[PDB]
């Protein structure tokens, strides 16, 4: 039945990379979830540590996202009339990384988005899923995600 | 030379913008911006 | 033979998938939950004093930018320069730096 074999690989093959960029997509979604709640709970903390909230503007609310550059980099600014459109211009090199990027380089993923945490830290992840993504979690701690299930 | 991203987007941001830091780390055909020969813009 | 063998794939990676759409679910869940929580999102916020355990506003340059859901972003290595350009198609975009330089 080759005619039939091969129209069932190719489907095989279609389900084999849904499978693959989901396992991905599940893995950043945890992340995140750890993450957030993590800042969350940072800043909770931190807000009953000798009272009063925050000054408005040393703090920035997610979502957002950073660029960074040398501070010679010439920077050339363009805004439209409503401030919906803005145009860099760079005369070097710069960087753009997100808030989910920022939270996890300040280690609110708890280590693990390359699976480098401390017992405490996996303690702290997995406090922070549901008990349904607790195995997960585990095999985003081992590095042991893919095999593709 | 051209990578386009959406801020709504929770998956390939933070590749893309990696891929953006890839296409745009390397400087060597880079012009520097000159002072002079420049008419610099109203501050307001 | 083979049709089997295939056929015996195709239900794993059904039942695998079936797996992982409600774990996604179950995720993604919690994610909603937490957006329309009222005291996360007033608490979701960084420091300057974050922000530079990742690149401080001593020797570097921070640009913070808060666009509107939707909104693109186009970034271009040119002959010869590098350039970023935000389209937001409803809502202002917001752009700032940070204190310490």
């Amino acid at each position: 039945f080759a005619q039939e074999c091969q129209n069932l690989e190719v489907e095989r093959q279609r389900r084999l990379e849904r499978i693959k960029q989901k396992q991905s997509q599940l893995q950043e979604l945890i992340l995140q979830q750890i993450a957030f709640k993590n800042l969350v709970q940072r800043n909770r903390h931190a807000e009953q540590q000798a009272s009063r909230p925050p000054p408005p503007n040393s703090v920035i609310h997610l979502p957002f996202i950073i660029v960074n550059t040398s501070k010679k980099t010439v920077i050339d600014c363009s805004i439209s009339n409503d401030k919906f459109e803005y145009l860099f211009n760079f005369d070097n090199t710069f960087e753009i990384h997100d808030d989910i990027e920022v939270l996890k380089r300040m280690g609110m993923a708890c280590g693990l988005e390359s699976g480098s945490c401390s017992a405490e830290d996996l303690k702290m992840a997995r406090s922070l899923v549901p008990k349904a993504l607790e195995p997960y979690v585990t095999e985003m701690a081992q590095g042991t995600v893919g095999g593709v299930f | 030379s051209r990578i386009l991203v959406s801020i709504g987007e929770s998956f390939g941001t933070s590749e893309k913008f990696q891929k953006i830091n890839q296409m745009v780390c390397n400087s060597d055909r880079v012009l520097k911006r000159s002072a002079e020969g420049s008419n610099p813009p109203k501050p307001l | 033979g083979r049709l089997e063998g295939l056929t015996q794939d195709l239900r794993q990676l059904q039942e695998s998938e079936q797996q992982l759409d409600h774990l996604m679910n179950i995720c993604t869940t919690q994610l909603r939950l937490l957006s329309e929580d009222t005291d996360s999102q007033r608490l979701a916020y960084v420091t300057c004093q974050d922000l530079r355990s990742i690149a401080d506003p001593a020797e570097q340059m921070v640009m913070v930018i808060k666009a509107p859901p939707e909104t693109q972003l186009q970034a271009v290595d040119s002959s010869e320069n590098f350039q970023i350009s935000l389209k937001s198609k409803q809502g202002p975009i917001d752009v700032f730096l940070c204190p310490e330089e």
